[PDB]
């Protein structure tokens, strides 16, 4: 992540991120809504950062330092460039909505009143089709990636030294290779939980309540399609084992 | 330190997310209780042994039968949760959660955990449950379910007051080490 965004999302909540004199000007219901919107953006910023650790620290580091057989790095990090493009673009839209809402003279005081339309756009049309195709591919390659990682760590000395080196810093404690893969798989199922709680506090404007209800429905349709499109790939699996599923 | 992995499973209203949040922060948040839990790696020292215990939640995966099992690879200990204010969450333990965990995590110890124990003597909870001819889960009902499903053990906690929370994770670390 970049320092400007990390500082804007360093606080545990929206109520602690804004100035107390600004917080005091809002009703409790607005504060509850803003705290959940802030958590959605903060966790999206962290999710994009997990994808950057996968692409820049692990993937590119292996290509530039190690002598792995072709197709091995892609097997460890399936779809990471596509996933990074989807979420970096989504994160850009969320952060621009916050930036437009800032009060003049402030870099921290804002209220986002219209999130629903942005979520409907993300979870409909071509961007939803790309999310569905990419997560169906990623989640079907998840078990294979973990097994390839374990095999390489147990048998390749230079691979083990590389992993221990780049995961040594305290800031990588939660972000080893296997931890990154499960963090990405689990991201998509966090969206309905966050959207439902934002909706619970967005009844004040009927257009907003309707837009968040539509967005929640689109996210659930996407998840159902992804879930129905998954079948774990296994290295060396035989056709007979596949057609006898 | 040796690395171990913990996964918590249970119905949507069982309190698993709150339990992970309270343990990982060592506090019931005073300003904002997070909606979700990403992951955490706890440094735990139990009975003289140092362990890095990676913590994972299955919240949000309850309706997705092909995504949910992706949380299980290489799990060392399972916390199987139910809420004491929800006798319905306990009924789904033996024939939904237990066969799934035994299939994907063979030979992994399961600790059955009764969450929200503070609601057992809460008048509002007793009134709401009495309308459906129900009462908060009794301690013997939790122990009998744990015995029946082949659990490593039975424990209770309250994320709200923090009571019993440290003990659950220290025992989970001992189970993962065996
Ligand atoms: C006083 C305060 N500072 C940050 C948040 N809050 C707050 C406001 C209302 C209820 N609870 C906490
Ligand atoms: C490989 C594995 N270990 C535990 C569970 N799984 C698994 C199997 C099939 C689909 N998803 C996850
Ligand atoms: C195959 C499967 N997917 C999700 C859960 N299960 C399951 C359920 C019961 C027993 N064994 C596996």
């Amino acid at each position: 992540s970049m320092e400007m965004d990390e500082k804007d999302f360093a606080a545990d909540s929206w109520s602690l991120a804004v100035d107390s004199s600004f917080l005091q000007q809002h009703k409790k219901e607005v504060m509850k809504q803003q705290d959940v919107i802030y958590e959605l953006i903060q966790t999206e910023l962290h999710h994009v950062r997990t994808l950057k650790i996968m692409t820049r620290l692990f993937r590119t580091g292996m290509l530039e330092e190690l002598h792995l057989e072709p197709g091995v790095v892609q097997g460890l990090f399936p779809c990471v460039d596509e996933l990074s493009d989807i979420h970096t673009r989504f994160l850009s839209q969320l952060l621009e909505r916050r930036r437009q809402a800032l009060c003049p003279g402030s870099t921290r005081n804002f209220v986002i009143h219209r999130l629903g339309d942005l979520l409907i756009s993300q979870f409909s049309g071509p961007s939803a089709e790309q999310m569905c195709k990419t997560y169906s591919e990623f989640c079907s390659r998840h078990s294979k990636a973990l097994k390839l990682y374990k095999e390489l760590y147990a048998r390749d000395k230079r691979f083990q030294q590389f992993i221990r080196k780049v995961t040594r810093p305290a800031v990588l404690k939660r972000h080893g290779v296997q931890e990154c893969i499960l963090l990405v798989t689990q991201r998509i199922t966090k969206y309905p939980l966050l959207i439902s709680r934002i909706l619970q506090h967005s009844h004040g404007i009927e257009e907003e309540r309707q837009d968040l209800t539509t967005a929640l429905g689109l996210v659930k349709e996407l998840l159902s399609n992804v879930d129905e499109g998954i079948y774990q790939l296994e290295k060396g699996a035989r056709l007979q084992e596949i057609y006898n599923r | 330190a040796i690395r171990k992995k913990l996964v918590i499973v249970g119905d949507g209203a069982c309190g698993k997310t709150c339990l992970l949040i309270v343990f990982s922060k060592d506090q019931f948040p005073e300003v904002y209780v997070p909606t979700v839990f990403e992951n955490y790696v706890a440094d735990i020292e139990v009975d003289g042994k140092q362990v890095e215990l990676a913590l994972w939640d299955t919240a949000g995966q309850e309706d997705y039968d092909r995504l949910r099992p992706l949380s299980y690879p290489d799990t060392d200990v399972i916390l199987m949760c139910f809420s004491i204010d929800s006798p319905d969450s306990l009924e789904n333990i033996p024939e939904k959660w237990t066969p799934e965990v035994k299939h994907f995590c063979p030979n992994v110890p399961i600790i059955l955990v009764g969450n929200k124990k503070d609601l057992r003597n809460d008048e509002h909870t007793r009134r709401e449950l009495a309308k459906m001819k129900q009462e908060p889960v009794k301690p013997e009902e939790g122990r009998d379910m744990a015995n029946r499903i082949g659990a490593f053990g039975y424990m209770e906690c309250s994320a709200k007051t923090k009571d019993g929370v440290r003990e659950v994770f220290e025992m989970a670390t001992r189970a993962a080490l065996q």
